[PDB]
């Protein structure tokens, strides 16, 4: 039984694209969950390797979604610009 | 080839960031060992334009290419990359401005041609002129000091404008341009002409009449450490500034402090340390925060006094400067350590090539043991430390000095030696100072305190680290002696130390893939005591030497094992070998052959002095083998 | 013919002098002995070796006297290095005149013992040393100092493992930067400047995309308090290492700061969220009910906690852990943390704590403001190991991507001349294993990126 009061507040949080961290563009499943090429298969070799890939331009895909993608064409499709890895 | 270099430049476009890093590394490959106009330009022009991209790894590997770019190639292509650099540098973009500072960089580094750097001069002079930007500023000073580092034989009519450019940042708002464009002006004084510098010096003397700003100082002292043999004849102008400044009230003496030092260290000829020193003993002792750095650098400051001179040490024993550093040692750390290393650094000057140096140190002598006696009871292992390797350097100097104050500075030695809290280091000092204190004194003073160096020497010496165990084996070596000297009389009971200094040292005997050096403190001494105490010991005396004749096989321990045989058998004491002779002898006489000057003389005196001790007991068999090894040696 | 007959025939006589030299500090006789032997021809290889071999024990020595103290203090460790760095140099300089064949022993020397020495083994990794590097280097950044930076950039160049100290000091600059507690400015730009010509561009580029993204969070804040006690930093998850928050409920009190600036956001800014975190918050907290006022500091976990205590007397862990909604490990670490603070038995430290189980009238301190915020006992190593396996992560990632990369261009090389390429290519970062490297090759072929040749295996052809 005591009085406790707050003066200042100091918080911090960190902005991302909604339409891209709550599901990635790629591939349907959720990012935290295994990746379609991951889900069709559980004893590859494979399968602990898929992580989410960031970019400059702040989008989450999976390391194996943007890996294939890349082959083909190498612009985002979301932003429509050259894709960069930044960390996994 | 042609094609070669003609699909590299069309695949270096490629629009896929994998293939704009392969052609750009083969293009560096192909620069680096040992190509038409037409190809350069391209060539020059496709790397240009790819230093600006949007990725860092291409950046980079265009940017270290720059460097081998330059080594090849004419001087227009270096012009024109130097010009547009210098275009680019100028623009808003960070990014841009630190490629192109970065590739300036490399490519001055890579040089070692006169018009570029003439060039790339007046293009810095004219930036570096009072701008709202602050950025370009300090990329263009940074450049300027790395090309000044770099080469400064060269622009010899190009120094007065560089140092116009650079005198109003002096008094920039930041302190990092101050910094900056002092570092550069002492980098450009070795370079200079030579009719700049008293100009230079001249304009700063004017300009000492300031309010608080130190960037003066700092400039000067900058300058005087750069070059102090063109500056040696402008000390009058300069010192009695500094001495009147120090009359101020803010704490500014630091700068003060570190010029008269970096003075005194390059500066050798000159007279006015007396004018100084007092004003340094008196600033030492005031303290009232911002406190203890300015007593730092004046107790450091005496540093070059006590190195550098040496003719005048009789004046610093006869004034206050040893007395107050010795009444100086109860404060804080940082002071303390940097009064123990300029006390280290006198009593090394002390040593040479009315009243003689050594004699007026050892007047003093009673006073430092006594300021000394508390900084033994401090729970910091420097202090403990910083004791130790000053009473090390004391008896290193003169011996016999410590005589009257053994008794009061061995319970400090026990107290640190059995402190658990002492670090490893701490425990190697304090037995390297009691090794060198028992090497260098009588042993009339040492005899009532055998009962409590014996118990902690014995301690130390079951210890897994294993250079305390060696330093504890060599004191236990230096003790049997001193207890026991054997050149001169004594009378004293040490048979209840035979057993314990025995038991510590024979289970140290048995080495069973231990370290060299323990192996080889432990024969030294198990040598010693039977040399010494050969008597005293019972039963056990034959066993163990027969060890000694492992120790002859093997090559790690053969030099050590034939000196403790030399000395075992040269001693008063009559110690019965012949058990080890028959099958000594022969082993020694296989030494005579292998190639060993050092171990050859060994084993040749210790075959003499066994013979020359024991001769009643010899045989033919053994003597034929030794004779053998005679006539080629 | 003198030379031969006054240094010749006593060469090896003078070779068992040179160690003599070495124990005891005489620049004079090694000078001298230089000299002489500089006048002998093919006759100072030996004296390199027994310099180098003497280095190497003389280092082995000082890094095991002080064993079992620098696995946790970065700073003895590294002075000592450094001194016995200057040392050498100094010898070098001055009695062998900075000979071109001898700075190179004392660099390979050091090369040598640096990675591998008691540390190392104890550690069981070789990359305690950067670590141990990056640790000192921050605690010198945080709260007349050039001297240091410029010998620690100069030994760094013995690292061979630079990645893992680049990832620690980006780390060690990201927590300075979320908890303002730097030094100075011009000491970050300082090391910046002087990291720029050691490390690459992408490090130096990332580190200004985190003074940017700061800088905008600021003027950001700044024109957020115009526009109305309340700060909060605004970052980009990507730019910045940093995870998820786990799931944790408002309090009361600042629920209105966390609806407000929310719509602030929703006028601004569109299509994008914020990820609030609270392991990094901090706050501030006032009580008068004791005999003074106390002016005390927080975390957003602790000051949750405490703020249940108006209208109660004692708790129970689980209806604290359904009311917070934490996890019983974090829960557990605050509520230790905070016994040991003496604020809310026989023993306090290592002591069970049991679901079942209030506030005592106490805490008596002399200062009137007290920061209790502190690093756990164990988060400190859970943050190094889940660190060291990003790192390997990363390099793993690496590799593969400078696989894929030289195997673009080459339609079918051949499997020796490929490990070569990809050992020079990336040794400038680090020495990448052999039975690592050969993994990869198969997980990318695993992944349909290359074929081993139908004729032949052994031989690897680059297939879309
Ligand atoms: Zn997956
Ligand atoms: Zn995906
Ligand atoms: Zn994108």
């Amino acid at each position: 039984k005591k009085r406790f009061e707050v003066k200042k507040w100091n918080a911090v949080a960190l902005w991302a694209w909604d339409i891209v961290v709550d599901n990635c563009a790629i591939c349907r499943n959720h990012i935290m969950d295994l990746c379609i090429e991951c889900q069709a298969n559980q004893a590859s070799a494979t399968s602990e390797e898929c992580t989410v890939a960031w970019g400059v331009c702040n989008h989450a895909f999976h390391f194996h979604c943007i890996s294939r993608w890349l082959k083909t064409r190498q612009v985002c499709p979301l932003d429509n610009r050259e894709w960069e890895f930044q960390k996994y | 080839a042609s094609y070669h270099i003609s699909n590299l430049l069309e695949k270096m476009t490629s629009s896929d960031k994998d293939f704009r890093f392969m052609a750009t590394n083969d293009l560096m490959t192909e620069l680096q060992k040992d190509l038409d106009d037409d190809s350069e330009r391209k060539v020059v022009k496709m790397i240009l334009k790819l230093l600006e991209d949007k990725n860092g790894e291409v950046q980079n590997l265009a940017v270290k290419c720059l460097g081998p770019l330059v080594s090849k190639v004419k001087e227009y292509q270096v012009e024109t990359i130097v010009d547009t650099l210098c275009t680019n540098m100028l623009s808003d973009k960070e990014q841009l401005r630190d490629i192109s500072s970065i590739g300036l960089k490399t490519v001055i580094g890579e040089l070692p041609a006169a018009n570029v750097c003439k060039k790339i001069t007046g293009r810095l002079t004219s930036a570096i002129a009072k701008q709202e930007d602050v950025s370009v500023q300090l990329e263009a000073l940074d450049i300027m000091a790395d090309m000044l580092s770099r080469q400064g034989g060269l622009l010899v009519n190009f120094h007065p404008s560089i140092l116009t450019c650079l005198l109003p940042q002096l008094t920039s708002p930041r302190l990092a341009v101050r910094k900056r464009t002092i570092i550069a002006l002492g980098h450009l004084v070795m370079s200079c002409f030579v009719d700049l510098i008293e100009h230079l010096l001249s304009e700063l003397s004017k300009n000492d009449s300031m309010s608080t700003t130190r960037t003066y100082i700092q400039c000067i002292a900058a300058i005087s450490r750069q070059a102090g043999h063109r500056i040696g004849e402008y000390l009058e102008k300069i010192i009695p500034l500094v001495v009147k400044f120090c009359n101020v009230d803010d704490d500014e003496l630091r700068e003060y402090c570190i010029q008269a030092f970096e003075s005194f260290v390059r500066r050798c000829p000159k007279e006015v340390y007396p004018h100084v020193s007092t004003i340094i003993n008196i600033c030492l002792k005031y303290l009232t925060d911002m406190s203890w750095k300015v007593r730092r650098a004046a107790a450091k400051c005496l540093d070059a006094v006590v190195s550098t001179r040496h003719e005048m040490l009789p004046e610093f024993y006869k004034t206050v400067s040893p007395a107050l550093i010795s009444r100086f040692k109860e404060r804080e750390e940082n002071v303390k350590a940097d009064v123990f290393h300029a006390y280290l650094s006198l009593l090394k000057q002390t040593r040479p090539v009315g009243e003689t140096p050594l004699t007026m140190l050892q007047s003093q002598v009673p006073n430092i043991v006594k300021a000394l006696h508390k900084q033994m009871k401090e729970k910091s292992v420097k202090t403990r430390q910083c004791c130790f390797n000053m009473l090390t350097e004391l008896v290193n100097v003169l011996p016999g000095a410590l005589t009257q104050h053994i008794p009061v500075l061995v319970p400090g030695i026990i107290f640190s030696l059995n402190d658990k809290s002492s670090s490893s280091n701490l425990k190697i000092d304090a037995l390297s100072c009691l090794y060198v204190i028992l090497c260098n004194h009588s042993p009339q003073v040492f005899h009532p305190h055998v009962q409590a160096l014996v118990p902690p020497v014995v301690a130390c010496v079951g210890d897994p680290f294993y250079k305390i165990t060696s330093e504890a084996l060599l004191v236990t070596q230096q003790l049997v002696k001193v207890i026991r000297p054997l050149d001169q009389p004594s009378s004293f009971d040490a048979t209840p130390y035979i057993k314990d200094l025995f038991t510590c040292t024979i289970k140290r005997l048995k080495a069973a893939d231990i370290d060299q050096e323990v192996k080889e403190r432990a024969i030294s001494c198990m040598g010693q005591i039977i040399c010494n105490l050969g008597d005293n010991l019972g039963s056990d005396l034959p066993n163990t030497l027969q060890i000694f004749l492992e120790r002859l096989k093997n090559e790690i321990t053969r030099l050590t094992t034939v000196k403790a045989l030399t000395l075992i058998a040269g001693s008063p004491l009559k110690i019965d070998l012949r058990p080890v002779l028959g099958e000594g002898v022969p082993i020694l006489a296989s030494f005579l052959r292998k190639n060993q000057r050092a171990l050859k003389l060994g084993t040749l005196s210790a075959l003499d002095i066994l013979i020359k001790n024991y001769s009643d007991s010899l045989t033919a068999a053994m003597i034929d083998a030794v004779l053998d090894e005679l006539p080629p040696l | 013919k003198c030379e031969q007959v006054l240094i010749e025939k006593h060469l090896e006589i003078f070779h068992t002098e040179f160690q003599n030299l070495l124990d005891a500090d005489k620049n004079e006789d090694l000078g001298r002995m230089y000299n002489l032997v500089s006048r002998i021809q093919d006759g100072l290889g030996e004296l390199k070796k027994l310099l180098e071999t003497h280095i190497h024990n003389q280092g082995l020595a000082a890094i095991e006297k002080c064993g079992e103290a620098a696995l946790n203090d970065p700073k003895m460790y590294v002075q000592t290095v450094l001194d016995v760095h200057k040392k050498y140099n100094a010898l070098v300089m001055s009695a062998f005149n900075n000979d071109a064949g001898f700075v190179a022993a004392l660099d390979k020397a050091c090369g040598r013992f640096i990675n591998n020495n008691a540390v190392t083994k104890m550690a069981q990794s070789s990359s305690k040393s950067p670590e141990l590097l990056a640790r000192y280097c921050d605690s010198l950044l945080k709260k007349e100092l050039e001297d240091t930076l410029n010998q620690v950039m100069v030994v760094f160049k013995y690292i061979e493992d630079k990645d893992v100290f680049q990832k620690f000091y980006a780390k060690m600059l990201a927590k300075r930067l979320v908890h303002q507690n730097s030094a100075s400015d011009d000491a970050e730009a300082s090391m910046i400047s002087k990291l720029k010509q050691a490390c690459g561009f992408e490090y130096t580029s990332k580190l200004q995309r985190m003074f940017q993204d700061i800088g905008v969070s600021k003027d950001l804040n700044e024109q957020f308090k115009k526009h109305l006690d309340f700060s909060i930093q605004v970052l980009s998850s990507g730019s910045w290492p940093f995870q998820q928050s786990c799931t944790f409920a408002l309090p009361s009190e600042l629920e209105r700061s966390y609806q407000r600036f929310t719509a602030f956001y929703a006028s601004r800014h569109s299509g994008r969220k914020l990820t609030w975190l609270y392991q990094l918050s901090k706050g501030e907290l006032v009580t008068n009910c004791f005999k003074n006022r106390y002016t005390l500091q927080a975390s957003t976990f602790q000051m949750a906690i405490l703020l249940q205590y108006n209208t109660e007397d004692a708790y129970t862990v689980q209806q604290l852990t359904d009311s917070t909604q934490i996890k019983m490990d974090i829960l557990a670490q605050v509520l230790q943390i905070l016994l040991k603070s003496k604020l809310l038995n026989a023993n306090v430290d290592e002591v069970e704590l049991k679901p079942d189980t209030k506030l005592y009238l106490g805490y008596k301190n002399k200062k009137l403001r007290v920061n209790i915020n502190v690093p756990m006992k164990t988060e400190q190593k859970q943050e190094q190991e889940t660190t060291h396996k990003n790192i390997e992560e990363d390099r793993k990632l690496l590799i593969q991507a400078a696989i894929v990369r030289i195997m673009k261009m080459r339609k079918v090389l051949k499997h020796q001349q490929l490990l070569g390429e990809v050992l020079t290519q990336l040794s400038s970062r680090f020495k990448p294993r052999v039975p690592v490297i050969k993994k990869c090759i198969d997980i990318l072929i695993e992944k349909e990126y290359l074929e081993r040749v139908d004729g032949e295996k052994d031989t690897y052809s680059y297939l879309a």
